[PDB]
RNA sequence: UAGGCAAAGCCGCCCGGUGGAUGGCUCGGCUCGGGCGCCGAAGAAGGGCGUGGCAAGCUGCGAUAAGCCCGGGGUAGCCGCAGGCAGGCUUAGAACCCGGGAUCCCCGAAUGGGGCUUCCUGCCGGGGCCGAAUAGGCCCCGGCGCCCCGUAAGGGGCGGGAACGCGGGGAAAGGAAACAUCUUAGUACCCGCAGGAAGGGAAGCCAACAGGGACCCCCUGAGUAGGGGCGACCGAAAGGGGGAUA
RNA sequence: GUGGGCUGGAAUGCCCCGCCGUAGAGGGUGAUAGCCCCGUAGGCGAAACCGCCCGUGGCGGAGUCCCGGGGUCCCGGAGUACCUCGGCUUAGUUUUGCCGGGGGAACGCGCCGGCCACUGGCCGGCAAGGCUAAGCACGUCCCGAGUCCGAUAGCGCACUAGUACCGUGAGGGAAAGCUGAAAAGAACCCCGGAAGGGGGGUGAAAAGAGCCUGAAACCGGGCGGCUACAGUGGGGCAGGCCCGAA
RNA sequence: GUGAAGCGGGGCGAAAGCCCCGUGGAGGCCCGAAGGGGUUCUGAUGUGCAAAUCGUUCCCAUGACCUGGGGCUAGGGGCAAA
RNA sequence: UAGUAGCAGCGAAGAGGGGUGAGAAGCCCCUCCGCCGGAAAGGACCAGGGUUUCCUGGCAACUUCAAUAGGCCAGGAGUUAGCCGGUCCUAAGGCGGGGCCUAAUAGGCACCCGCCGAAAGGGAAACGGGUUAAUAUUCCCGUGCCGCGGGGGUAGGUUCUGCGGCAACGCAGGCCCCGUCCCCGACGCCUCGGGAUAGGGCGGGCGGGACUGCCGUCCCGCUUAACCGUCGAAGGCCGGGGAGUGCCGUAAUGGCGAGAACCGGCCGAAGGCGGGAAUAGCCGGGGGUUUCCCCGGUCCGCCCGACUCCUGGGGCCCGUGAAAAGGGGACGGGGAACGAGCCCCCGCGCCCGUACCGAGAACCGACGCAGGUGCUCCUGGGUGAGAAGCCCAAGGCGGCUCGGGUGACCCCGGGCCAGGGAACUCGGCAAAUUGGCCCCGUAACUUCGGGAGAAGGGGUGCCUGCGGUCUUGGGGUAUACCCCCGGGACCGCAGGUCGCAGUGGCAAGGGGGACCUGACUGUUUAACAAAAACAUAGGUCCCCGCGAGCCCGUAAGGGUGUGUACGGGGGCUGAAUCCUGGCCACUGGCGGUACGUGAACCCCGGGUACAACCGGGCGAAGCGCCGCUGAAGGCCGGGGGUAACUGACCCUCUUAAGGUAGCCAAAUGCCUUGCCGGGUAAGUUCCGGCGUGCAUGAAUGGAUCAACGAGGUCCCCACUGUCCCGGCCCGGGGCCCGGCGAACCCACCUCCAGGUGCACAGUCCUGGGACCCCCGACGGGGCGAGAAGUCCCUAUGGAGCUUCACAGCAGCCUGUCGUUGCGGGUCCGCUUACCCGCCGCAAGGCGGGGACAGCGGCAGGCGGGCUGUUCGGCUGGGGCGGCACA
């Protein structure tokens, strides 16, 4: 509780209630978005802010989806097609 | 008490131990790597003396090696007896041609590599005795040694050379490096001590010690330990 | 500082808690045995002949 | 402490239950011989080693 | 001049306050003599928590909780220390004492697994509850330690006990008028292992040409032989008399 | 014997008179009790549990038992006996026992011992496998006794003591007994905010729950002597004031 | 507060090349609160507020920095910028 | 002692009236006064405490005074969770079993297996309002969320596949089981751009409040939770385009045929807005009565803006800033005929914590203790650079738990002081001076960075106007510019004017020169030493190729080591710059042909019916001997004479050589206040020189001061109560009164002089004095008190340290016995022993070494690494000396 709030792991949000008071709500920070397995950059269509685990996310309509980006997928497909 | 610092070091205290949890793993050759591999990462390792390459073999085995100077991400390395002696390739010492600069040399096959593992270091393949399956190599110290011809080495020199030429300008820089290494930092001179704590400690005008024999027991074996000589005359006699 | 000012730091720590076997305030929470009866490191009761 | 374990809480409850002087009818029954109790204590003075 | 005549203060006696000596008392201690002598997985000892109408501690007991059942003794009182207030139990035989049973929380060798809180938690089988449900969930009960013996069934060890016993490891202080060999001392202490005792015990013995006849313990042999900076000091055995007798 | 009288709050005491005694060990009861009571000498006793002794009973074995002769064939305990080196120990000393390193037998025609070793004689035995009652140690505990202590003693603890309590912990650890025969535990009146005070009661006695006795130090008051021009305590002599009942 | 590397413009040259300004934001850098420390008065206190304190004056204050919780090292041993 | 000390000091404090009550300065209420307000003080809360919380009653005890008060006493009561924490995960690490080790265990742990390990890390899901004396994300109302499971509808499926877009990617995207892979979880520090929100303010409006000497101003309310939807800045990406006379930019670095400008599109924060939701809450106005009902309002336009939240850019690292649970996706295999991540509906969510303090009275320190823990996290307005100080909100407090009188001395803290200005003093100790900001200006020297705020000089208030540079919105053709309007910030100019004083209070550097010393920042003797001591970067030497070197363990084994010479370990020096001289005699280390010596074993001879026993031989290391080694410990004189102190001469002694470059009366020079100059009227200190230097000198570091200094020292200016020299004042002690109420010390208790005496008498002698008692003060005496003197010595007393003491034990080295076997001729070979590493759960396999090594026993050497001891006596005190020790 109190040392858990003294640590900076949660966001300190000040909010004014309908009762006229000002309170501090301790809210979670967002989880990191999925990254490409080769470049490490965030994947398009999956970089929305998520604050808890267990939320199903819809991958882009492509082979390998939210695993690799379109650049890596296209280049790998070209290499496999030639090879 | 009375036990000296070099005697206290052997107990394995936290201030003398190496924090190897800060590293991803040992930099050794796995026993049965063969074929072609891909250099996927070049990383800094805390407490080590060279950048470390992560090699992803064609069959999926991944291992850590010391990065040859000039090695780059996405490079294709060859492992095995059929590998050409190009930089980054892992070859047997028996196959490696004479005069070649190798590193991470294995004294016996399968130990993972022992010699020429610091940044900017290398071993030189001097000769090959195939009738006793041995390879004569010169180590970084200048010493000439025989190694198992079936052992493995990497072609090139270890990256990161020249790291020690730049001075450690502040005590804080050496402090931060020591925190990643195993060194106890800093060190008190022996003659700055009292007689209970060091053989050199004591007198009103404190002095160092003359050399002790090689048979001296622990706690007495400090300073020069069975030295052939000392000073500029010793260096001259060595050369 | 070793006297009264250092006495103020003994307000929140602990070395021992109550032992489940012998009930004394002698169970070392870090060493995980009782300093009185030896529970947690010896299944036989700890009692020495030099103690009255 | 705000956060307690149940065993420590139960030992504290035992101390709270025992902390009380003998009843007045017990004093009258013993003819003023039993006046005090060994389990009587003050929270600021005598400290439980719970 | 002295008395009437006295401040603060000093000495002695008496009375009072304080104090708890003295004396008297004793359900306590201590010593000695005799007996008796093991408990524990059928879960012990020890601890925590609880338990009384008013009950804090001690004592007892264990959610059936100063207590329940059975039998014998004991008859009219009883509800412990503990002299109060109530209300009860008991002549349908209580209380009390002795023998036998029932109950016997949690921790504890603790033994399903954990245990930084004497509390928490898992899997399997059976049962119960919430629920529309046969889902899901929750709760109750039982089993689940290690190492062994045994074909299996099944069984054994574990921990405790005031002292005593057996095997092992094993000091120093002090003494020697210093001190090292020595002694202290195979002691203090530590590790392990038993029993009501343990260990020992039935001649490859002792003797000396005469003969004893397993063993232990007691008296003696005896501070003798002997060991020893031959100093301090240490120190038998055979033999004899007994306890007992295999 | 609870008999007569006396003292006494109350007799077990005193004077007088009786009785038992295998019992006059000891304790209690309103003061000191052989005969008031518990007890003592002595005797009787267990549904249940436990222990010991005796008689009897059921069963199994390959004659394994006793006596006589024959034998000279077979068996008779190994890293053991023994030697050497180091060490601990022992009275064990050129000679105790053992542990470790190294070496290492024989077989009853043999092997072992008889205070250095070997040789011969003589004597005594059969190691290197296992058990064994009785007679002996101890004291948590039970019983008895005492030229033991008697609440600062005796165990640290006569008591809601291994307690309250102290230390993080290993550990350490006190102080503290007594109304009276019976609560008859102080009615009632006046005062006080109350603790409480006065009066009045109970009691043989306040012995008043702060409770037997109740010392000294200490403090208050009364009394006697001195007390502001005279330097202190102790002794002797003379005197002033005060006490001088036993 | 200072203003490192780096970067723009202006002036001056035939050039090689110098100067001025700005931008930039380095550092066991500087002044200074919190915080850490403990120099002077040899102040106060010194049967204390306290078995080491208080006032004043001071030192560091982006780092070999200060600080919470958990952990390891044990006595002839630990730990020690000593 | 003594009704005495203390109940002061650390920057708050009380007063009037009333009530209660036996009793009131102190309890309760109002009014006045004061204190905090980035906090010894307001909000939250960890550990610890454990009922101190709330209510009722009370004052025998407790609170440094009182009490009717209370954290006290007595009685009663109080802590409600699927969504807040634990619980789960792993970290550093730890424990258990198996195994190995061990005389043994309750001792050890590399191995294998399991588990524990965070109430600040990772991590499922709840918010707003109301309610109680005391719980409040827990109770109630309202509105939701998560996990697990089920039902209906639906999209979808039912051999086979979902649909659209060039694409980035979008969209309900069927069901069940299993596997694999990837990603999230998952990460430093510094810096600067952008976007928000909390909070704050300004003008107007409505409602309410404050004041009555004048004006009419001043204050308060006007709020919006979680959750659902939608939007989305930076950034990234897709399609078109095809660019070098370039073109496009930033706060800054800058970008482009390796694909720019430009056009369109995709993914995409905090947060906004709507719903929630005005029906709540709040402000105001009424009615009832036990907290309910009714009415009005809850608005308009702007501005600032975080330390809170989000986002991106750049830089630094010999420093790279955790893991796992859990979750998401994808890629495959298998199965059924059904069926969802969408909509509606149903069910379940166990166990433990939850009061209160959280500290100048609830923790620790014996205390209701000026300390420590925790100021750990948060906080409005003015001034202001400021989270500084000062004043005031919200909120709290007058309880750092004695009150009154007096206005002596004296003490603690504070203010001023004429003339002089360090004459004080060991010493400018202390105090004083300066002080902010702007402008001008700034030396020697230097490692070129610095020195530097060097130094030195000038300005500074208020008022009335005139401008400028931006910013933020709105309106104008109008995205920049331009004009108008509202708000914000900073900068400047002109004039007028007051004072002793304009950074007017608060806040707030004195400065300069020279020597020594340590380069610097940093660390140190908790409780007398902060330093020149330690460390430091830099330099250098040594042991080491890894089966190493060094170290720990009885051993199993372990650390360095998840390592590898640009490395691990061990010494010395201590930035940089110029340098680092000669010497291997000694003490060590190391290497070596031969020779002497050199233990056990072994062999030979004698002896012994056998042995004991005696003699000899062989002979390892080591020692002797011979060399190397000084950035090993370290040393560095002379004798002389000759000779123009000697430039030169021969050398010799010499423990080896004979002090080089340098530097000096030094923190090193006795003599010694050395001699010569400077400084002062006067200088034992200081500075600059001189140097046969008692007794300077080179990594034992020499010389050396740029920068730095709570270092030590000398001088100059300024300044001043340091002083001539003392005075006056302020607060608190003080004194007096009321209340509480100790301690130290105490044989008894003592007027003075001169003597005497165990030699320094209150008590003895001879004198001189004194009416007794009480108060205040002081510190001459009572050899005043505190503490069995630490100084000295003795003791056949210790401890620690040293080594060339007496002994001993580990450790290392060496020989030998055993392990040690098989061949071939003391030698060569072999592998199965044994050892070393790899794979493997194990079984076993691979490679290397190899009867060597390692290991056990014995023996020798080195061996203060470690253990035990001894270091005599006499003595004009002990010691040196001497032996008066026979
Ligand atoms: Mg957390
Ligand atoms: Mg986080
Ligand atoms: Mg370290
Ligand atoms: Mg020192
Ligand atoms: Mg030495
Ligand atoms: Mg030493
Ligand atoms: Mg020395
Ligand atoms: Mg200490
Ligand atoms: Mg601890
Ligand atoms: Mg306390
Ligand atoms: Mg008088
Ligand atoms: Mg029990
Ligand atoms: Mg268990
Ligand atoms: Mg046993
Ligand atoms: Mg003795
Ligand atoms: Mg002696
Ligand atoms: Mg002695
Ligand atoms: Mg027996
Ligand atoms: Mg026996
Ligand atoms: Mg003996
Ligand atoms: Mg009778
Ligand atoms: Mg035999
Ligand atoms: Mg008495
Ligand atoms: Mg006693
Ligand atoms: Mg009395
Ligand atoms: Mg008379
Ligand atoms: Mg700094
Ligand atoms: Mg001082
Ligand atoms: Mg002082
Ligand atoms: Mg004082
Ligand atoms: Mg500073
Ligand atoms: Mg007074
Ligand atoms: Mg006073
Ligand atoms: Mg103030
Ligand atoms: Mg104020
Ligand atoms: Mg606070
Ligand atoms: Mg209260
Ligand atoms: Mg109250
Ligand atoms: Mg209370
Ligand atoms: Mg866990
Ligand atoms: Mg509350
Ligand atoms: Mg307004
Ligand atoms: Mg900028
Ligand atoms: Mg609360
Ligand atoms: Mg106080
Ligand atoms: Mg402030
Ligand atoms: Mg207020
Ligand atoms: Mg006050
Ligand atoms: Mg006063
Ligand atoms: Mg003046
Ligand atoms: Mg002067
Ligand atoms: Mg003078
Ligand atoms: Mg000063
Ligand atoms: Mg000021
Ligand atoms: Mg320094
Ligand atoms: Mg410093
Ligand atoms: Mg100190
Ligand atoms: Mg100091
Ligand atoms: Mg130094
Ligand atoms: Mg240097
Ligand atoms: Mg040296
Ligand atoms: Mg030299
Ligand atoms: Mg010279
Ligand atoms: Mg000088
Ligand atoms: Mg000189
Ligand atoms: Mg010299
Ligand atoms: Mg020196
Ligand atoms: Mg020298
Ligand atoms: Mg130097
Ligand atoms: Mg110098
Ligand atoms: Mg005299
Ligand atoms: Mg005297
Ligand atoms: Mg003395
Ligand atoms: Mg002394
Ligand atoms: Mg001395
Ligand atoms: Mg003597
Ligand atoms: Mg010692
Ligand atoms: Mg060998
Ligand atoms: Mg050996
Ligand atoms: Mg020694
Ligand atoms: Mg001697
Ligand atoms: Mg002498
Ligand atoms: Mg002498
Ligand atoms: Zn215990």
């Amino acid at each position: 509780p109190r040392p858990a709030y003294r640590s900076r792991s949660l966001r300190r949000v000040k909010v004014k209630t309908p009762g006229g008071r000002t309170v501090v709500h301790y809210e979670k920070r967002a989880k990191g978005v999925p990254k490409c397995a080769v470049t490490g950059q965030p994947l398009g269509g999956m970089n929305s802010k998520v604050y808890r685990f267990g939320i199903s996310t819809r991958a882009p309509s492509r082979p390998y989806g939210g695993v690799v980006s379109h650049k890596v997928l296209a280049r790998a497909i070209r290499y496999a097609v030639r090879r | 008490g009375k036990r000296i610092l070099v005697q206290r070091r052997g107990r394995g205290g936290s201030q003398f131990r190496s924090p190897s949890w800060k590293r991803d793993g040992p930099v050794r050759y796995p026993p049965n790597i063969s074929g072609r591999g891909i250099v996927v990462e070049i990383l800094h390792e805390p407490g080590l003396n060279a950048p470390v390459a992560k090699i992803r073999m064609e069959n999926g085995v991944e291992f850590f090696n010391y990065a040859a100077e000039g090695l780059y991400v996405g490079q294709v390395i060859q492992v095995g007896p059929d590998a050409p002696p190009a930089v980054g390739n892992v070859l047997p010492l028996g196959k490696i041609p004479e005069g070649t600069m190798v590193f991470n040399v294995e004294k016996r096959f399968g130990d993972g590599g022992k010699f020429a593992r610091s940044g900017g270091t290398y071993a030189l393949v001097i000769g090959q005795r195939p009738e006793e399956n041995k390879t004569i190599v010169r180590l970084p110290s200048g010493r000439v040694i025989e190694v198992d011809a079936r052992g493995r080495a990497t072609i090139g020199i270890v990256a990161g050379g020249g790291r020690v030429e730049k001075p450690f300008v502040k005590a804080g820089k050496k402090y931060h490096r020591a925190r990643a290494k195993s060194w106890k930092y800093p060190t008190v001179r022996g003659k700055a001590m009292s007689p209970y704590a060091h053989p050199h400690g004591g007198g009103s005008h404190q002095k160092g010690g003359t050399p002790v024999p090689k048979t001296a027991p622990p706690g007495q074996k400090v300073g020069f330990i069975g030295s052939r000589c000392t000073g500029r005359g010793c260096v001259r006699a060595r050369a | 500082m070793k006297g009264t000012p250092s006495m103020g730091k003994h307000n929140k720590g602990k070395t021992h808690i109550r032992c489940p076997r012998c009930g004394r305030h002698s169970y070392n929470v870090t060493k995980k045995y009782c300093a009185s009866c030896g529970w947690g490191r010896s299944k036989r009761w700890r009692r020495y002949n030099w103690a009255k | 402490a705000r956060n307690k374990p149940l065993g420590k809480k139960l030992r504290l409850a035992a101390a709270l239950n025992s902390n009380r002087n003998p009843p007045l009818w017990v004093i009258a029954k013993t003819k003023r011989r039993v006046t005090r109790s060994p389990a009587r204590r003050h929270w600021r003075r005598q400290k439980l080693k719970a």
